[PDB]
RNA sequence: GCUACCUAAGAACAGCUAAAAGAGCACACCCGUCUAUGUAGCAAAAUAGUGGGAAGAUUUAUAGGUAGAGGCGACAAACCUA
RNA sequence: GUAAAUUUAACUGUUAGUCCAAAGAGGAACAGCUCUUUGGACACUAGGAAAAAACCUUGUAGAGAGAGUAAAAAAUUUAACA
RNA sequence: ACUGAACUCCUCACACCCAAUUGGACCAAUCUAUCACCCUAUAGAAGAACUAAUGUUAGUAUAAGUAACAUGAAAACAUUCU
RNA sequence: UCUCUUACUUUUAACCAGUGAAAUUGACCUGCCCGUGAAGAGGCGGGCAUAACACAGCAAGACGAGAAGACCCUAUGGAGCU
RNA sequence: ACCUCGAUGUUGGAUCAGGACAUCCCGAUGGUGCAGCCGCUAUUAAAGGUUCGUUUGUUCAACGAUUAAAGUCCUACGUGAUCUGAGUUCAGACCGGAGUAAUCCAGGUCGGUUUCUAUCUACUUUCAAAUUCCUCCCUGUACGAAAGGACAAGAGAAAUAAGGCCUACUUCACAAAGCGCCUUCCCCCGUAAAUGAUAUCAUCUCAACUUAGUAUUAUACCCACACCCACCCAAGAACAGGGUU
């Protein structure tokens, strides 16, 4: 039988830095080679309907900062980093429900020596790294854009409302009281063995449990979304965006983070960038900062009530 | 959980775990050659690094021999750690303490392991080597090498 | 695995490899009652008119 | 709790024989390199291993016998020599241990 | 019960009754006792009855072996190869009789469940059913919801 | 030979305050108030903490005596080889 | 119409019973409640009322890859007014 | 109009579907008398038949490879360290 | 102690290697709802669900396991005491 | 007195709750001896909620402070192989009484062992579409004779619950957590009204029909078949999962 193997188990003493540098050096300039999309050959952008919806991007939770606003209140925000984002492939209408498209959509760059032979076929044939993840993203046809185009941090503005969804912390096979919720036994007035236990379960008549019942497991390694997070910064230097409040996951993990859903929200895309911003076309370059009109920024007059 | 969270619990206790690596510690540096079960010469190999660091600090430094004084149980090693291991790694920034699995013990069956400072008049470890360059893999990549320096 | 050999379509398409395969449409058990708008006029001139109105009548 | 039925020999069998609780297969084994004694990879080889710990004794049994009684440990770099092989220039104030053998050809 | 023991199907041995009859039995072998009060009927038996038995029915060749036996026996041999073995251990003149003619009448196929008594070989005459016996054709084949 | 009581001749009780003391704190020792573990347990009654006594109606080493319709009992109808 | 009854000899065993229809008593003209009387069923096979002891049909024993039968399926939809 | 039983008819044979109790025909192993001589016969006899008494002894299963149980570290196996 | 629990260590715990029990066990190829039933069904009737199999938890049920109820009644069964 | 005495563990309390509506509150309507605020009664509505304390062991019960509300009932008077034994089901003893006495009390009181290693069924993230109070305006208006005093629309703040998080604070520290922070979106049907016959008026219609009237034929997650010795991990009991450029 096949014994396993890796990718340098057979290579030289002097072969594993050549090949590094020379993998390096190939998916580098095929990132640089998707950097102006515009010039390619563009599938046709549209302007925007009000029943329209358009794609999003994967980002890369850095951390937590605190921020102030012009009435002097403390928001706290997420700094989602996007750091290679490219659309991969898109799915017509009629092919996958009937009901609306999909576009598919990679994150950060790994490395092609630990994934599948059918991956790497598929970035080989679209000429891209290999991603980390792939989502999947529901729009309407007339919001289409090409695959191997660059998706950016400037495709959200500051003033906007965006949903995050990660793979929360997990905490592992966790007891009743840690997940559920649940009230123990009292500690010391004669309890026997009892100080942490879910108690009764169902009721006598049953003779059996519901397949509702809250008992101990496995906790806290599920996809969640956090809903209605307004977007009060963009850095377009780095591509980093600033969503309020917290962010379900991990530090370094990967957020998909497209824009609301909540009613309130539906159609406040006429003023944002629609099929994507593309930084070509502009003929404006951005500022480094995009604030929203309500942020103290850095460089301020240290604000004083009247 | 224990996210984020170093220093396996090896003894009964916190001080029964600095003094089973302390006396694995001692032992490293009177033979230069170990072997003990995984996970003990994985911490153990961690202090030992930076026992070499304390030792190159020098000799008149009041905290390093403080230090030493604490990690060698064995009082005659003080100096050999600070006028022989300290001087042979002079040149050397980090790369020494370098670890090997070994099969099994005979016994309870256990992960063990050998590490061994550099220097080492010892007699060498069967290390293991890297594949040589006059293979069929490496040949075509030296052709390849070769292929791609000239189209430069 | 008898109910995986019913084959049932909401409207009049039905896929062109199970229009390939039938035989024998069945008859239909009820008989669809004809409503009046169909009723070829000559019909109308066999059923008889059942009674006289009063000719001062509105409807 | 006690059980309330014995477990037959059809369910036990069914249990104690499923794929989750066989002895798995392993591949990495080879043969090493020098002696042929069948190593496994990222393993060293026990031949190979045993031949540098019984030297490795005997070095150690000689710097036993050089140093006396124990908390000795001396301030200099140490080396060995086999029969023949004149000390070098460069290990001039390096310990000399000498045994008696032949320099083994492992050993350089 | 059925489910335990085998079943074969009802058939003829080679097709007696077609042609000639033939005399499915091969062989009677007799085994009685000189002394001994078991093989007090088989000792009348070969007395009486043997001698109108072998001039009754002649296909049958019939062996009396006169042995020390404390069971007496008789093997039936048919033609198909088949061997059954009975004990006449203490029976009467009028059993034997019985058992020896039934053993004469039998053919060697086994005795176990028949399983369907009857074994036409042709069992269809104007056509076995299939399901289009008794559909009618429509013109130039067409299916239903079909256009040309 | 455990235990209830008795007889013979013995042994032990650091230190401090000692009011003089079947006195006070408190060792060794005797007993077992409360809690927790254990319940086919270390143990057919234990362990860890917390407790009462600890110069006396104290504890204890050895031998002997009282036996069942009875012995013994600061009466628990308590003990008399689990 | 029927074929059983009486007497003699010798024994064991049952003699802590339920439901249904009817005449009653007690209770609440309550109970799957208690007690008598008449009859039936069960503690014996089968079919039926959904599964069912006591409700209906049916009894004297087997093989058959024949047939005629007994009991055997609940029907109802409604308020104008001088 | 059909379906629908162990009821009835049809071919054959018929002692072959109740608790306690009673009556009857047979019958394996064993010993003895006489026969028998690859395992039987006529009689006498009895420690004369086990799907069941939290039945007795012994073997092996289930729970189960489960609960539980171990050896302070390096080394020259002289010694050293906690 | 609690409002209201949280963090760390050890024992315990899971895997690996060695040795290796005990109660319990009619047979089980061992599902849910409604109804029925010796009156509280995994095994009956009508519906629903349904590829096989490891491992770690919980204790709603198996009218769960140990002790022929210790409470109530009977025995022309005992015993202590007055 | 029908199963259970070769044992169905008994009252309250703790944890966890499931269900019925004959509804305590939040929703919407009819009537009123409904001028307004409070009210009474009836229909529909079970998606959600229904407090903390003193005494009695209490379930019952009295009281204090609240709240929109501190609902009834069933679940072996839910659940003790999840917990307590406070009384209530022994052996010691005291008091009152009965009995000559032993001894006793639906009389009181002090003390009084809660054993199980889970074999079988069932179950062990259903990934998501939350409720409620309060403040300002209206307004000191509608309403009355005065006291008194609203609905509706709008704005803002909160409380609980669910899901997450570590940048501040705090237990703490290369982590885990709350006392800390962020987010949280659709209805529900009882009636009130036009046209119009049976019955040329009239009539909201178990007459044909038209409105308040139906949120859904809802959208968000998740959906790449095989490099795998070994190392690391915010992944994890084992297994599984992610990275190794
Ligand atoms: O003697 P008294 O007991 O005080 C009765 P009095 O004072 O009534 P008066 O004048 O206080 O009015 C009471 C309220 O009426 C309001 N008012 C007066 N004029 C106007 C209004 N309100 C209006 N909306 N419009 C007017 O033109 C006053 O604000 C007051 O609150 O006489
Ligand atoms: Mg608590
Ligand atoms: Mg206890
Ligand atoms: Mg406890
Ligand atoms: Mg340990
Ligand atoms: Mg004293
Ligand atoms: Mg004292
Ligand atoms: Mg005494
Ligand atoms: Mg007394
Ligand atoms: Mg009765
Ligand atoms: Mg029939
Ligand atoms: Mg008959
Ligand atoms: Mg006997
Ligand atoms: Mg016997
Ligand atoms: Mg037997
Ligand atoms: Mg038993
Ligand atoms: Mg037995
Ligand atoms: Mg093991
Ligand atoms: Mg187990
Ligand atoms: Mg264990
Ligand atoms: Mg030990
Ligand atoms: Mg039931
Ligand atoms: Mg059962
Ligand atoms: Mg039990
Ligand atoms: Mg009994
Ligand atoms: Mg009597
Ligand atoms: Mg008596
Ligand atoms: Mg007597
Ligand atoms: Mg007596
Ligand atoms: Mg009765
Ligand atoms: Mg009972
Ligand atoms: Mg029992
Ligand atoms: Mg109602
Ligand atoms: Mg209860
Ligand atoms: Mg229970
Ligand atoms: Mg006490
Ligand atoms: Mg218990
Ligand atoms: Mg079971
Ligand atoms: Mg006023
Ligand atoms: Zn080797």
């Amino acid at each position: 039988g096949k014994s396993g193997t890796w990718w340098d188990e057979h290579l030289s003493e002097e072969n594993v830095p050549f090949i590094k540098q020379l993998v390096s050096d190939e998916d580098k300039a095929q990132l640089a080679s998707k950097l102006c999309p515009l010039k390619d050959e563009p599938w046709p952008i549209h302007p925007w309907e009000p029943g329209s919806f358009r794609v999003g991007l994967i980002a890369l939770k850095l951390g937590m900062m605190p921020l102030w606003t012009k009435d002097g209140q403390k928001h706290v925000v997420t700094l989602l980093q996007v750091q290679d984002c490219h659309v991969l492939k898109y799915t017509s209408k009629e092919n996958c429900n009937g009901k609306m498209a999909t576009l598919s959509v990679g994150g950060k760059t790994v490395s092609r020596f630990r994934k599948a032979t059918s991956i790497l076929e598929f970035y080989r044939e679209l000429g891209l790294p290999p991603k980390q993840t792939v989502k999947i993203f529901n729009i309407t046809d007339n919001a289409a854009i090409k695959p191997g185009t660059p998706l950016y941090a400037a495709h959200f503005r500051p003033g906007q409302y965006v949903d995050v969804t990660a793979k929360t912390i997990g905490k592992g096979f966790q007891g009743v009281m840690k997940r559920w919720g649940f009230k123990g036994q009292p500690a010391t007035h004669g309890q026997t063995k009892t100080h942490r236990r879910p108690g009764a379960v169902a009721t006598g008549d049953i003779g059996r449990v519901w397949p509702g019942t809250k008992m101990p497991g496995k906790m806290g390694n599920i996809y969640r979304t956090e809903y209605g997070l307004k977007v009060w910064r963009i850095n377009t230097k780095h591509n980093i965006i600033y969503v309020n409040g917290s962010v379900p996951g991990h530090k370094n993990c990967l957020v998909k983070v497209k824009d609301s859903k909540l009613p309130a929200y539906k159609d406040l895309g006429k003023n944002l960038p629609f099929p994507t911003y593309f930084p070509d076309g502009d003929e404006e370059e951005l500022p480094e900062d995009l604030y929203d009109e309500n942020v103290c920024q850095p460089g301020a007059p240290s604000i004083t009530f009247a | 959980i224990s996210h984020g969270r170093v220093f396996r619990r090896m003894g009964l206790g916190p001080e029964s775990r600095i003094h089973l690596l302390r006396n694995l510690l001692t032992g490293l540096v009177r033979h230069e050659r170990i072997e003990a079960p995984w996970a003990r010469v994985d911490e153990m190999r961690g202090y030992a690094e930076k026992l070499i660091d304390y030792g190159k600090l020098g000799d008149t430094n009041e905290r390093a021999m403080r230090m030493a004084d604490f990690w060698l149980t064995e009082k005659d090693l003080i100096p050999k750690l600070f006028q022989v291991l300290a001087p042979r790694y002079k040149d050397q920034t980090g790369g020494y303490t370098r670890m090997l699995q070994i099969p099994n013990r005979s016994l309870d069956r256990a992960k063990m392991a050998v590490i061994e400072y550099k220097g080492n008049c010892l007699p060498p470890l069967p290390l293991p080597r890297r594949d040589s360059h006059l293979t069929l893999l490496n040949q075509l990549l030296q052709g390849l090498r070769q292929d791609l320096r000239q189209s430069q | 695995t008898m109910m995986e050999r019913l084959h049932l379509f909401p409207d009049e398409y039905i896929p062109e490899d199970i229009l390939k395969n039938l035989v024998e449409e069945l008859p239909q058990p009820r008989k669809i009652p004809k409503r009046l708008d169909e009723y070829t006029q000559e019909e109308i001139d066999a059923f008889p008119r059942l009674w006289t109105p009063p000719e001062d009548y509105r409807l | 709790a006690a059980p309330k039925n014995r477990r037959t020999i059809e369910v036990n069998r069914c249990r104690r024989r499923n794929p989750q609780k066989l002895i798995k297969v392993k591949n990495n084994i080879d043969v090493c390199p020098e002696c042929g004694h069948l190593k496994q990879k990222h393993v060293l080889c026990a031949y190979c291993y045993e031949k540098v710990c019984k030297e490795t004794a005997e070095i150690r049994r000689q710097i036993g016998k050089q140093e006396g009684g124990p908390f000795k440990a001396p301030t200099i770099e140490t080396v060995v020599l086999y029969t023949g092989e004149t000390p070098s220039e460069q290990d001039q104030g390096k310990r000399i241990i000498e045994r008696d053998r032949k320099r083994p050809s492992w050993f350089t | 019960t059925a489910r335990g023991t085998p079943s074969r199907f009802l058939a003829s041995v080679l097709h007696n009754g077609l042609g000639r009859y033939v005399q499915q039995l091969q062989r009677l072998s007799f085994s009685v006792s000189r002394d001994g009060a078991s093989s007090r009927g088989a000792r009348e038996f070969v007395e009486r009855e043997v001698i109108d038995f072998a001039r009754r029915n002649p296909g049958v060749v019939i062996y009396v072996n006169s042995r020390p036996c404390c069971v007496p026996r008789v093997v039936a041999e048919y033609l198909n190869g088949a061997v059954r073995e009975e004990s006449i251990h203490c029976k009467s003149v009028e059993e034997i009789s019985t058992l020896v003619q039934k053993l004469a009448d039998q053919s060697g196929l086994d005795v176990i469940r028949i399983r369907k008594p009857f074994h036409t070989d042709n069992p269809s005459i104007q056509g076995q059913w299939h399901p289009f016996t008794n559909k009618p054709t429509t013109f130039r084949g067409l299916r239903p919801r079909e256009v040309q």
